[PDB]
């Protein structure tokens, strides 16, 4: 599935903004959709999501009664609403159904101008290498991913310019379809580490790293540049 | 006794094909059981490609013993071109060629039977390789990802219909051959009464399957609700595997009999009308 999002918009403050999400193929099926934000100068920021099968919202602390997720009755189609803005809502809003074991697809995003319990902390911010180097970076949670289950809800995300976040590790270690082996995760509880044994040029972007253990909350980001 | 659980299927005059309703069930249920549980967990996930060719084996062997009656099958559609393309003798040809229809299936049973178990014994060995790292808080992924590629979509498709107007449009078009029959006082009268009795037969099939099919829409829409963004206990979770996969198997074989069913009706109705039209405009 491809998820599509509504237009751009400039907002005043104290104005509400609605962005929409159509499945290309008609149905979120029994599945999730999550709501993403991300501003100019932050790592993303989760907002909330739905499970439209169930009628199941969930939002963020901070966005409780200024974010309302809903969905259509047989279309298809989310939405988020997020009322009272100020010049901090400025961001690219995403719709996504999130890290669902092989499954993790994006919308294009939405540009919104207006004119947490687990803590994910990302080291470092940049990073600047030549072609061939190899590249690490670190994230440390405030509480342990490791769930009653016995998955530990660690991911990494690419962010490529003009792109989407792409999801490049499940569950600590498992790459994504189409990750190439140069990109290895690894780590337990608290501290998790993301390596690429050799940069290419592609790989040039902004990586983040999420936690699902209480979903969801993400690193600030590392960009990754070459030379 | 399978002799009793037979549907007759002609989409396309012509044409004949059965199902045996008990196999159709038990094959299809072992299907939705392999694959909950190889979509349980992401290292198991991958052996789709195994179960996929798996199953198009055992589809495969099912009809080359389904094949072995296809002389007196064949036997069985020239009677019917007969019977349908203008007596007594030909309506105890139909009925004993019908009688050697069900007598070929049950000579083959343990033939189908040892394929049957071909398919029970791979998805219990499945079903039976399914691990929770913690059996208190087993995850329930694989309902939710086997229900969104094989069940969602005919959930939808029979939401999107009106199965119970399609019955009254047939019970209408039945109705109307009665009445045409009634002011008709031949051996036309004889195959618009052998017509019109196959049509009733399988309009009586047709409203079977369609309360089967409205009864378990609303039974899987409800049930997925409980068995999906949840842990379970392992047994639990192995119990409710079960249940799905019970339910399943009684949608889609209802589905897929009442869909070739709906096209048999039709077809016959269509070679009716040329009927029809034959001795109404054609003849008197």
């Amino acid at each position: 599935v491809q998820l599509v999002q509504s237009g751009a918009e400039v907002k005043k403050p104290g104005s509400s903004v609605k962005v929409s999400c159509k499945a290309s193929g008609g149905t979120f099926s029994s599945y999730a959709i999550n709501w993403v934000r991300q501003a100019p100068g932050q790592g993303p920021e989760w907002l909330g999501g739905i499970i439209p099968i169930l009628d199941r919202v969930n939002y963020a602390q901070k966005f409780q009664g200024r974010v309302t997720i809903t969905a259509d009755e047989l279309g298809g189609t989310a939405y988020m609403e997020l009322t009272s803005l100020r010049s901090e809502d400025t961001a690219m809003y995403y719709c996504a159904r999130l890290a669902d074991g092989p499954f993790d697809y994006w919308g294009q995003g939405t540009q919104v101008i207006v004119s947490s319990n687990i803590v994910m902390t990302q080291t470092p911010l940049s990073l600047s290498v030549s072609p061939g180097q190899p590249a690490s970076i670190s994230c440390k949670s405030s509480q342990s991913l490791l769930h009653s289950d016995g998955q530990t809800y660690m991911y990494w995300y690419l962010q490529k310019p003009g792109q989407s976040p792409q999801l490049l590790i499940s569950e600590v270690s498992s790459r994504f379809s189409g990750v190439p082996d140069r990109f290895s995760g690894s780590g337990s509880g608290t501290t998790f580490t993301l390596k690429i044994s050799r940069v290419e040029a592609e790989d040039v972007g902004v990586y983040y790293c999420m936690q699902a253990k209480d979903p969801y909350s993400f690193g600030q980001g590392t960009k990754l540049e070459i030379k | 006794n399978i002799a009793n659980s037979i549907d007759i299927l002609q989409e396309k005059e012509g044409h004949l094909d059965f199902v045996i309703i008990p196999h159709y069930t038990f094959l299809d249920y072992y299907k939705h059981l392999s694959y909950n549980s190889i979509y349980h967990k992401s290292s198991t996930y991958g052996k789709y490609i195994a179960v996929d060719a798996f199953i198009k084996k055992i589809n495969e062997a099912y009809d080359k013993v389904k094949s072995k009656c296809n002389d007196i099958k064949n036997d069985l559609i020239a009677t019917i071109k007969k019977l349908e393309h203008p007596f007594k003798k030909m309506m105890d040809e139909y009925n004993t060629k019908k009688k050697k229809l069900i007598k070929c299936i049950k000579n083959h049973e343990n033939d189908f039977n040892k394929i049957c178990m071909d398919m029970k014994n791979y998805g219990t060995n499945l079903f039976e390789q399914l691990s929770c790292y913690n059996n208190n808080f087993c995850n329930t992924n694989g309902i939710r990802y086997h229900y969104d590629e094989y069940i969602h979509k005919l959930i939808l498709s029979v939401k999107s219909k009106n199965l119970n107007k399609d019955l009254s449009d047939m019970t209408n078009i039945l109705q109307q051959s009665e009445l045409l029959l009634t002011n008709l006082n031949y051996i036309y009268i004889d195959t618009i009464k052998f017509i019109h009795k196959e049509m009733k037969h399988i309009f009586n099939r047709i409203e079977y399957h369609t309360k089967i099919i409205n009864d378990k829409t609303k039974i899987i829409q409800d049930k997925i609700k409980l068995n999906i963004w949840r842990t379970f206990q392992k047994d639990e979770l192995l119990k409710r595997i079960l249940d799905m996969s019970n339910e399943y198997s009684l949608f889609i074989t209802s589905d897929h009999l009442r869909q070739m069913l709906y096209n048999t009706f039709y077809s016959k109705e269509k070679h009716l009308n040329n009927i029809f039209h034959h001795l109404i405009y054609v003849l008197q």
